[PDB]
């Protein structure tokens, strides 16, 4: 004899820009 | 619906016209006419089942009216609409991290009892101070239709979160829709075929355009928009867009693009916003004190926002002081004295075909009958030309 | 300010606003007898003097109200006169349960077995409310005090 | 909304809650409630009754219904169609006078299982050997769809009578239809709709002319075909044959007389034939010597075939030279260095708007890496 | 690929064609021709299972050729390849001791989607903060591929390691090779043996060099690559590594030791790197609005990049514009009217047998229906300098 046992359940059901930067410096190349 | 009853079904005429009946059959043999008499517990017994049975039988035209409203064109069972707004976060300080407000974040009146949700997360980047998103109303109802800045409380902290606020007033409360509304809209369906008469433009200019907009068709009328040069083959649009003002250009695109496919080739389409009328209402009514001074103010505002409703409205068609007194009136427990719109008893007509009502001003003067004269005033628009 | 717009071909804003009429079957009263019993299920009987339906009903599927089923199995009006010969198609009371086909349903919840048949075989199975859960029947009394307008 | 349940769930139950509202209304005084009581036959015969009458109640609504689709909607409700054929008989001699054939005359097949009927009477003129008239099925099914000369035996032979045969197959025989095809059809008569677009014109005629014909509609441009000269309320239409042709007369009266019962008040519909514009190619190309010439030279005519077909063309616009080139290089083994439409390596540009292009002839100098040319010239007219 | 079918195997067809021959058979008497009529049920039982066997009796040819190039010839089959980049790692500062980045070191992008693992251990001696090792991707597929400075986050925190970076793109990620070039690699192995006439251009391009690599062998070309001047028992070998640039002395003399115990005793190989031609294209198109402009341009960005790769190129061959136009027009949607190829319309000849082209720049000009222009001049070479 094969038996088998299951255990099973049910689940509950269902601005424009920042404020202020530290100082650039520009270098046009 | 207005459908005609086949058969008498109600439990205490059927056990009437069962004993007079019974007394009819016999020759005045049986004579226990008493409707509450000894035979009251076989002619009830008899009629329980009748009644149980002929309430259903009478069913059966409406039965077969509704299958084919549904079956064969399937209409959805419209249950209502939830109001929308626009809110704007604003934040204590500029942070150096991009902050999230998240979905669902409740928002409220200063009373507490209507309450909004987010629709998303709003994500306002690092050194901005504030952000916008929509919010929808808790549940379906015309009392969410809120004025701006009406929703400013909320429950939940967040860190360096200084303000909420609707800028946009809520609209779109919807309750549902009567009979004769789901009736209309199943009707349309049977004949749109072929936009041609004024009618059939307009509801499908209001379809794709959202729920609460309104739609206006003129024929001939060119660019001058003046009725007395008829142009033939144009068909002129004037819209209100879901929020009730005049249409945006970018409605008014998407409008077009959606009605293009579906006009006379060789015929010109016209869309221009509609224009809108102030109504601003004077009461002088007497109170029968069944309802408080507030409650009645309450009630008389809510029955002419209804009155006031695009939808309810027939742009270009002249307001009628009668119609209107009586929309006030049938609130019920007070006596209308006087009435003033735009500082005259006259009926208002529109200016031109494409101009719908909008009432804007309120002011009540309720007299009871002790002598206690309650005024008020209620602004309902946020500005004359919004 | 006004915007023109000329008749075109076919955009895709056609196929915004598209279908406004969805021919649906769905549970109406032309569609409660969909589903059909199985020929292999039924017994080929003749009319004979006397006979009635609720004869029919009672030998064969032992209920006097099942007469519903035998009708909506053969389409035929009750009030209506079965002349002598006229052969019925009467339900079997053990192989009517396979007549009842079962379908596995999604929801948002989670999918259900569902059972979909002719609403008469339907209502004889649930007699007496014995297949329905206790909660269903509780549940449709939360719905108690039913508001009505005055007149 | 949801259409209301018309029968009662459990008239067991419902026999049961009257003798509960026997005792109700008794004030407690009415407890018997078992067969043997005195109530409980008359409940249980007006629950029965009830019964039969709520029965009949769903069947009148049902009924109702379908009456509504046959009345109004246009769509009878089908519960088994008997087939159709017709009969044609044949005498064995010609008679001076008529040949009467009675109503009701019943032909068979060999079986004898599927019988006939014929609807009407027969009169075969003096002079005439042959006749024809319809026949109906004995009984409602798809049994008796049979094919021709399948129904010939007759079992009452009538003097001078030949032979009766069934030129036509037997046809709409059906047993029965199903509640959602009953939907489907009463939803198809209201989604009908006339064309008001100029494709939705055109879709009209290219069904009215069958496979491989094209039509172009134009609005507000009048009878004399003149562009910058508008009419208000007209729609020009222009017809390419079934063969690729023009449209002939007898096409434009078919296609008027079904379109005219459908467009609307205040428009003119004016229907003339297309012009057709020939294209002349010439084309060399470098072979990569992965397919034969012949097998190249077949592909690239196939593919250009399939290019110009009315199907693919809309009338009215250019013939792009890349566009070409590109059909052309599809095939995949060649090479294009140099093609020519109509002496030239422009576009084309339409003399009008209704013009549709149609190639009637190439040139192939087709070349290998090895210098093999391979010439060759195609006139794909008709 | 090209085997002949044995038998027509089609459902369909099956069953018309057994309907029309039990007519032909039964010389008339079976008169049910229908495809869909009463006779579908038995001819379509019948014809399910011939076209199930039909289908494998046609695979015998295949099955054949490919045991064939499977057992006597013991072809590797290509599952995939995994992207590999090389990660550079800085330390928090200079130690006292050797350092170790331990092997299967988990790297990612700023998402953490794309994950890859180190080769091997990495030391970094004593002293040195900044070193280098090689990665390879999680997973099989040319989701990998990624630009160089992508790879920048490490899961586990490691102590003293302050940063992770890649400093190449992740190359030859692939998800399976195509059945033409696994048949050139099959062919290729039966016809290498004693290289000869441009065999060398096979044995490198794809071994001994790398997959995505170049060879171009030209025959009695001296070291003055003049072709005027032939010299006898020569041969020049122009390589184009596995990164697409002029191959490394490194491995042109790793290539050389490869190529010497095979080449002809008595004859000399020179090898030198190849050159590399720039392409910049300008084209003007119209779109049929079936897709976005940007899709419109990435598109044909992939479709040049496949046509430009050095594995589709032949070396010295001169660019057809035609030939480009056609891979352009290939990605549809979209019609040309106008390319130039640096700065004219005509084809480019190469200005040597050993150059290949490269593209760089594609300038972007689509009109569609409505009239909006767009236009994108975008370079795909990597310059620092542009």
């Amino acid at each position: 004899i094969f038996t088998s046992q299951v255990s099973a359940y049910i689940p509950v059901a269902p601005s424009q820009g920042v404020g202020k930067l530290p100082v650039y410096e520009i270098l046009s190349y | 619906l207005n459908a005609p009853q086949l058969v008498v079904d109600d439990y205490e005429q059927l056990i009437i016209d069962s004993l007079v009946h019974t007394n009819v059959v016999s020759n005045g043999e049986f004579t226990d006419l008493d409707a509450s008499g000894f035979m009251r517990p076989f002619a009830g017994t008899m009629a329980y089942a009748g009644s149980e049975l002929l309430y259903k039988a009478n069913l059966a035209s409406i039965a077969a009216a509704k299958s084919f409203f549904k079956n064969v064109l399937g209409v959805p069972e419209d249950t209502g609409t939830k109001a929308t707004t626009t809110l704007q976060f604003g934040l204590s300080a500029s942070l150096s991290t991009d902050f999230i407000v998240p979905i669902n974040f409740q928002v409220s009146d200063l009373s507490g009892t209507l309450r909004f949700y987010t629709i998303g997360n709003l994500v306002i980047p690092a050194g901005a101070t504030f952000g916008t998103i929509e919010a929808i109303a808790e549940d379906i109802g015309e009392k969410y239709n809120v004025s701006a800045n009406f929703i400013d409380q909320y429950s939940t902290p967040l860190t360096y979160l200084q303000y909420v606020t609707n800028i946009r007033p809520a609209t779109n409360g919807r309750s549902g829709e009567t009979i004769d509304n789901l009736i209309e809209r199943c009707a349309q369906i049977i004949r749109i075929r072929n936009p041609v008469s004024a009618l059939d433009f307009e509801q499908l200019a209001e379809l794709t355009m959202g729920e609460g907009s309104r739609c206006k068709a003129i024929g001939l009328l060119g660019i001058n928009k003046i009725v007395t040069d008829p142009q033939p083959g144009v068909v002129h649009l004037f819209l209100l867009d879901v929020n009730g003002n005049p249409a945006d250009p970018v409605t008014i695109s998407t409008v077009g693009a959606t009605l293009q496919p579906r006009i006379m080739l060789g015929t010109r389409l016209l869309i221009s916003p509609m224009e809108v009328l102030n109504i601003e209402l004077e009461l002088i009514a007497l109170s029968d004190s069944s309802k408080t001074f507030q409650q009645l103010a309450d009630d008389i505002l809510e029955a002419l926002k209804v009155f006031f409703n695009p939808a309810n409205l027939t742009p270009g068609e002249p307001v009628l002081i009668e119609e209107v007194k009586f929309a006030i009136r049938s609130v019920g427990g007070l006596s209308i004295s006087y009435l003033q719109m735009n500082d005259n008893a006259i009926n208002i007509p529109m200016p031109n075909q494409w101009t719908i009502p909008r009432f804007s001003y309120i002011g009540f003067e309720l007299t009871d009958s002790e002598g206690t004269v309650y005024r008020d005033n209620v602004v309902t628009v946020t500005n004359p030309e919004e | 300010t006004t915007q023109e717009f000329l008749s075109k071909n076919k955009t895709i804003e056609s196929e915004l606003l598209d279908l406004l009429i969805k021919p649906n079957t769905d549970d109406s009263i032309l569609t409660r007898n969909k589903q059909a019993i199985a020929d292999r299920d039924l017994f080929d009987i003749e009319w004979e003097p006397g006979q009635s339906l609720n004869k029919l009903a009672t030998e064969y599927l032992g209920d006097s109200f099942a007469w519903q089923i035998i009708a909506d199995a053969n389409g035929i009006d009750p009030t209506k006169e079965i002349d002598i010969g006229a052969g019925l198609k009467v339900p079997d009371q053990k192989a009517l349960e396979n007549s009842i086909k079962k379908f596995i349903v999604n929801s948002p919840t989670g999918k259900q077995l569902i059972s979909d048949a002719k609403q008469s075989i339907l209502n004889l199975i649930g007699v007496g409310d014995s297949n329905t859960e206790f909660s269903k029947t509780l549940k449709d009394c939360i719905g108690k005090v039913v508001n009505f307008s005055f007149d």
